[PDB]
């Protein structure tokens, strides 16, 4: 998996990626399949989790093929690990 | 003597894209918005739909590897583009940020058919178990769609199709709790929206109301949950951008945002706000919209499914056009007839 | 459907019944037209009468005349394309080359009664091009060797 | 005179002659064509120039076309179907069932020569399911032997 | 020798029934009946009609036996019940319906029959032809000549004419109880008038209709002739059988033709409310007389004579009078598929 | 659409015509290729009525047109022996004196527009020929 | 060996005739000539050309054996006698005299095609060098024509095609001394013809055209540069007289008949002398006619020199209007195809 | 044979009749072949004979298949035998 | 060749002419092949010479395949020979 490690009490961007360049759906959930954070098509949604708040992504990006995750007022309970779901690459990334 | 033999007249389906077309019943004189666009993007309405069943001929269907939806996503697109035009448009580049006249336009959604080109034909699923994919038992051959309003939405689906006896529960993967969950009602929920020409008072211009009848929400949702308990043996909205969180739609050309809270958790109201800036559909942008109009406006839509979600005890998803369209195009497929064919046959040329 | 075809669609009812089926139907449908005892039915669009008709009986007039027209000209290019494996002019043509049970090791008459050709051509789909080349060399062997005597 | 295809147009001058004549004035015609001696005329109604001709010459105009549209399919089916009796792609088909006297007691010239294909055609009339039936039975037949 | 040969293309033509196409000259805009009801139900007639004579083939025609005429009259029961429409219609217990009676003109059209994807129309082009039998003058065509519906008894107007002499065909010519049809080579002008001045009531119903005695003579004279190979007042019943009825202007109109069968002769014509129905048994009332003058011309085309077992006048009902003008066309299809034994053997 | 299919091919050599002809036929029986036409859409609005109609008509006669000329001509050519087909070898043995050249000179170095002006002026006399040729194998059958 | 093969199919074309018919942007609502004529002579343009290119086909286009110069003289003689009608026409017999009223209409020559019937095709020479009559290396088909203008101007040749690259002299015989010589400019030079408000005294039939010095004189400096390449060692002219229409440059604009005085162009702003008349010898056959007198108002033209035309003995000359259309109708033919051919083969039947 | 009597001065009925009940054209006879009756369609005619006064028919029951003859105030000398012409069904019917 | 002898002052009329009775495209010329007249379509021209003047045609005689060349007050100089250019039917005359 890919570990980013941050100041903790800080805001942290993890990413998910596509190489279609293309704005498809996708999602990011925690290590309980908690939903986060994910689209709706163009619109931004947020998950009915403690990163429900907090949190924000990069619609500008999606037609990029960049899926970011941007967790605000980190705290140490945060620093889980993230599955993405883009496409079907199911990449793993950790937060410290 | 078992050898290859030719053969034609070999009725052997394959999938096949095409650019289909658009046929409607346009008017060309009512000014209203999509009479003077279908009047020129489509042509006249299938004047004798056959509707002929293919035998039992089981046929694997799959609603979200479609291809009818991204036609329908264009033509729709281009149909918002040239009709209700934003006073600002703002696209991410740093941004690109134009602006337009704006003229006021009545908007009414009409049914509009999709049909096959020549040496195409659409099968359809008849199907009430539809599922959402693998096989239907049940294939029929048209030239044409019925006909789909293109109805925007976004968070309860308004006036679609009924599924007619059973609520039917559709999702590429019912447990990832990832994707929207399609909801097909088997009635239509009557949901009656007005803005009083009272309503003239400034900071008011901008309130709506929708009433809904109890008896039939709470029986709607005790059929939906009752199904819901056989796949897996009671709140709104997560948040997000405000056309996800409430029930937005555009009806007369506003754009109206309307509060569910108190249906997701007689005369049941909702508090609904009319805005000028609005979160585009067509894709990541902005637009800001003429003010509202003087008088009184009523709309009244039918609710024939719901967008869904579960996580890893459902809320209202939304947005995502896609899969409002896939909603209708379900039943849809198009193919092409590969009519030569080879098997063994116990014979010798001579 | 309407805009799919003429011939196809003549053959394309009971796609559902085996092959074995399908080809007696059309046998018997064949004595039945050939015969007198079937007649012949028409599918044709009326043309309008008045000026409130004209689009709605003209555009799907012409659209279901495209249609037809088009699948005359696939049924008589493939008729003739064919000639390649040698059965030009035909819907039914037997040729020498031999079935291979690395292809399909089925009887005939399993593949005739118990199957659909939906399913036949879905299970056979990846020697599709080795059996066509066969076709075309077999063919050219067999003009060769005519010609030499 | 209903647009019933190219196909049936020398054959309206077929009815008015004897069976052997016909077969012989086809053949003539057939042959200046196929030389480039004679040339057929187009009859293609023409489509409107001017708004007072519409909903007439285009009415006309896809009456025409579907009725020749349709002369050919039912041509080609036709062509095909006659795969039975082993005569597809063929207008003339010479079969090994024999002409029985109960059908016609009559002389091949008498038959050819002093009668057109109007007054035959009726004068066995009763006899065609039989003989078309026997057509089919002795192509299977060819076709058992054919494939030992 | 003498075996079974297959041929395709053999011209061989057979009676078959098809559903026809109608087509007129309407207008659509001139609110008539008959232009405005063609207007939704025929198209435009065949620009290019082909008229190909086949040599001398023979053919056996039955103007008594044909089904192009039921095709008519179905028509015209349509034209009739969506525009002449009845205040009153009684029918078959038995119930009525009433209807309101906006006032429309009535000018019969000609239309003409059409026979789509394949079915050619044959016609007989003899002048000998006399109804039935083998005709020696043979053509065909998409499209039949133009027919007004006309739906005049006894005396019929603005048909065709026999160009050269006067023809009498009837089924059964020695039986009489039929109805014989008189087509007439020369027609006869009649000219009825009701003149505005006629405002009494108690007149407001009465007209006359000029005929020239000297070419209604003329006519009788030829008539007979050609009888005599083989004229009185009507004989009695309905007042459709007994006058000469029709309908003119929308006006329904019943003249006694006394004055011909017994110069400026004319017939006595009354205009009346209650008509029988030909559309099935039953009765109907119409609007009273239109205020004003009204004047018809027309052209006496033929007589529908019968005779006991010298002649009464008294025929025509509608779907006979017809027979007048389709006498001469069938439908027949082609089935290209003969055999023929030759002087050949397969292989 | 018979011709257009076969006229692309003017300016290239007759052999390379039919080599031409052999291979696109292939790649269709063998579903590698797709294809789409270039017909006239009908109108979709009442203003584009006569445009799209007049036009419409027209290239709907031309088709008909094409396909009764070919099929008139696969049977026509039943005259020779040669109905039901694109290509029919027969009987009739080259008359040296129509051309006097060799059939790969003939094939390799010329195109169709060049060898039809060649032997131009035998036409007449070679169909004839054919038809003879015809006529004498029918009888040489039957008479078995 | 060497067996007679037939083969069907063949790509062979063949010179045909053919009644072939026109096509144009027709109007009917402007009052305009041809624009109330074509409506019912002509039928839309062709909406989708093919302009398909034969390989490497080398062709014959002699523009001076052509009929499809015939089909539109026809055409064109029966617009005119159609439209600009004379009050008193005159025809030989003796004579045969005839009078019609004088409405006038205005007359702006648009552009008209012609087009292929069914079973047809045009061929059309697309390259830049065709030695006239000769062979050309760029061969297309299409279905209908390039649109011409019906100009009937005389000297100069009005609103034609340009050349493109260069200046293609063309002749049948470009030294008998008999032929005209067309010259095709591959550039327009624009010709100011005005007839002004303030022409009121009897004057009322005057008229004048402005012509750029700096163009005429490049024009007819690269004219002789290609005449050089035919005549290399010599070195325009008054013309030597015949019926006014010749002599002068006349043309037809605003439905006025204008005869130009063109001696400065062959010997800023060179000045023609114009006329305006009444008294015309037709050049739709030998006779004459008479119009009504000239239009109280202004008229301008503004005309484009495309071409003119030459006579040697290089004079300025014309009339036999069919020669002009040559020009402009340049480079087509109209084919069949003939579909049997025979070759030899190494094949024998049976 | 549909045979009846009567007596001098009543009303008597006679029937024909068709199975198709479509209002089959139809004529009534004497044993002289003298026209008593007959329609025109819808429409009932008389025959120019002693019997044209006094005659009737119910023709309500046409379009039933039932096509009477009445006569009225009856004579001695009308108690003939009749012919029916119906189709081809020239059945015999007699009053005596 | 025609040869005609005039006497000086008098009119000419020499003729060329065409079977066809078709609109055609004629020339005159003199033993120099220098253009004295001739037309185009309905248009009568002259030639740039010294018969350029004294010269005339009859255009109402063209269409019935007649094509003069009236030479007036006719010289001796004039007696030259002239070369018709009707289709291909190069003819000579001459004046003396
Ligand atoms: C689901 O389907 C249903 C149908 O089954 C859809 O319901 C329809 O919704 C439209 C929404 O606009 C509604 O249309 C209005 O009807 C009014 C009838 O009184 C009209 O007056 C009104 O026209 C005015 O508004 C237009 C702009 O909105 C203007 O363009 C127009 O010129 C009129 O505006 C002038 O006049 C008014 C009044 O005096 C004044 O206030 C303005 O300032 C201006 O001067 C619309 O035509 C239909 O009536 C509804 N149909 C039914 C049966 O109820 C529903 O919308 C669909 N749902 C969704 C989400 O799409
Ligand atoms: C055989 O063919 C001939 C044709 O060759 C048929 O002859 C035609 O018969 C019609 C019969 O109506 C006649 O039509 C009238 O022509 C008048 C011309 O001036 C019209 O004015 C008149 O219209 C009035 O009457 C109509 C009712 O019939 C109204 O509907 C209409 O609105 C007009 O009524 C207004 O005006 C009148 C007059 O002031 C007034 O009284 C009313 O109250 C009202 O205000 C009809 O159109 C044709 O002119 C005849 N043609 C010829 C050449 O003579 C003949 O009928 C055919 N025979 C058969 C049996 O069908
Ligand atoms: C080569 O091509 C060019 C185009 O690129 C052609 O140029 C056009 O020529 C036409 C014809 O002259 C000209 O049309 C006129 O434009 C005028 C603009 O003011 C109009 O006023 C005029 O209409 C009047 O005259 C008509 C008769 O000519 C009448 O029919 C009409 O009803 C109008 O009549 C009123 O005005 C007149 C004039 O004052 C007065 O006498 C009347 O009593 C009445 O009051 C025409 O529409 C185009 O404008 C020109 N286009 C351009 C761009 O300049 C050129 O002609 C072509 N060359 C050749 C030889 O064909
Ligand atoms: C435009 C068009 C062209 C052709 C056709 C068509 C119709 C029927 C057949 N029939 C057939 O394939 N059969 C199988 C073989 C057999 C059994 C022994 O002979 C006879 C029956 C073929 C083509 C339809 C439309
Ligand atoms: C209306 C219509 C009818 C028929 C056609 C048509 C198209 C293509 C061919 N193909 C061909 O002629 N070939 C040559 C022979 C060969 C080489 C070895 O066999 C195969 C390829 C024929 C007819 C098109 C339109
Ligand atoms: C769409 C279409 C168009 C035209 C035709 C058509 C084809 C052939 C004939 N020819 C004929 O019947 N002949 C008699 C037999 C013979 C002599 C030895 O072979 C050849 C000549 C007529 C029309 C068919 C379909
Ligand atoms: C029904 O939907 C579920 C969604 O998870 C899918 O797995 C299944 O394959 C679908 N179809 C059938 C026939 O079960």
């Amino acid at each position: 998996k890919k570990v980013v490690l941050g100041k903790k009490g800080d805001t942290v961007e993890l990413t998910c990626t596509a190489s279609q360049k293309k704005s498809i759906q996708f999602h990011w959930k925690n290590s309980n399949q908690i939903k986060i954070l994910g689209n709706q098509g163009s619109f931004l949604t947020k998950g009915p989790s403690k990163l429900n708040d907090r949190a924000d992504s990069r619609r500008s990006l999606w037609d990029q093929g960049n899926f970011p995750l941007i967790i605000k007022n980190l705290k140490i309970e945060d620093s889980d690990t993230y599955i993405c779901e883009v496409e079907d690459q199911k990449e793993e990334v950790q937060l410290l | 003597k078992k050898w290859v033999t030719v053969y034609y007249g070999v009725p052997v389906w394959k999938e096949a894209t095409t650019t289909l077309f658009c046929a409607s019943d346009a008017k060309a004189y009512d000014t209203e918005v999509h009479n003077v666009w279908a009047t020129h993007a489509c042509v006249p309405t299938d004047p004798n739909p056959q509707e002929i069943v293919l035998g039992n001929v089981t046929e694997n269907f799959n609603m979200w590897k479609n291809n009818m939806v991204e036609q329908m996503h264009e033509d729709i697109i281009s149909l918002w583009d040239q009709s209700l035009k934003p006073c600002v448009k703002l696209t991410p580049l740093n941004t690109s940020v134009i602006t337009q006249a704006c003229p006021k336009v009545s908007f009414e959604p009409i049914p509009i058919h999709y049909c096959a080109p020549a040496g195409f034909a659409i099968l359809k699923c008849n199907s009430k178990t539809f599922n959402g994919s693998g096989p239907c038992t049940n294939v029929s051959t048209v030239q044409c769609t019925h006909g789909i309003r293109p109805v925007v939405s976004t968070q309860l689906l308004l006036n679609g199709s009924l599924a007619e006896e059973e609520i039917v529960i559709r999702s590429e993967n019912i447990t990832d709790n990832a994707k929207t969950i399609i909801v097909q009602l088997n009635e239509a929920v009557e949901i009656n929206c007005t803005r009083p020409n009272n309503n003239t008072r400034k900071s008011n211009i901008r309130q709506a109301h929708c009433n809904i009848s109890k008896a039939r929400w709470n029986e709607t949702l005790g059929q939906i949950v009752a199904k819901l308990e056989e796949q897996f043996p009671f709140n709104h909205s997560s948040g997000g951008d405000p056309e996800i969180v409430t029930h937005s739609f555009n009806c007369g050309g506003e754009f109206f945002y309307c509060n569910t809270t108190p249906l997701f958790n007689q005369n049941i109201t909702l508090q609904c706000r009319i805005k000028q800036i609005i979160n585009m559909w067509q894709g990541v942008g902005k637009a800001m919209y003429a003010p509202p109009i003087r008088g009184q406006i009523r709309c009244s839509s039918n609710i024939t499914g719901l967008l869904l979600t579960r996580d890893g005890t459902f809320r209202p998803g939304g947005g995502n056009m896609r899969d409002n369209w896939r909603s209708e195009l379900y039943k849809y497929k198009v193919v092409k007839i590969e009519p030569l064919g080879i098997a063994p046959t116990a014979c010798k040329r001579r | 459907a309407v805009g799919l075809g003429a011939f196809i669609l003549g053959f394309l009812g009971a796609a559902g019944s085996t092959m074995g089926a399908a080809s007696m139907a059309l046998t018997v449908q064949a004595r039945l037209l050939l015969s007198g005892i079937v007649q012949q039915q028409n599918n044709l669009l009326r043309a309008p009468e008045a000026q409130q008709h004209m689009l709605q009986l003209t555009v799907w007039g012409i659209k279901q005349l495209q249609a037809r027209v088009l699948a005359v000209e696939r049924y008589l290019r493939d008729q003739q394309l064919l000639g390649i494996w040698g059965c030009s002019g035909k819907i039914i043509c037997c040729t020498n080359v031999p079935w291979n049970d690395s292809w399909s090791n089925k009887t005939i008459n399993e593949i005739w009664d118990n199957m659909t050709w939906m399913q036949w051509e879905k299970e056979i789909d990846n020697y599709t091009q080795h059996i066509y080349t066969l076709l075309e060399v077999s063919q050219i062997q067999q003009e060769k060797n005519e010609q030499e005597l």
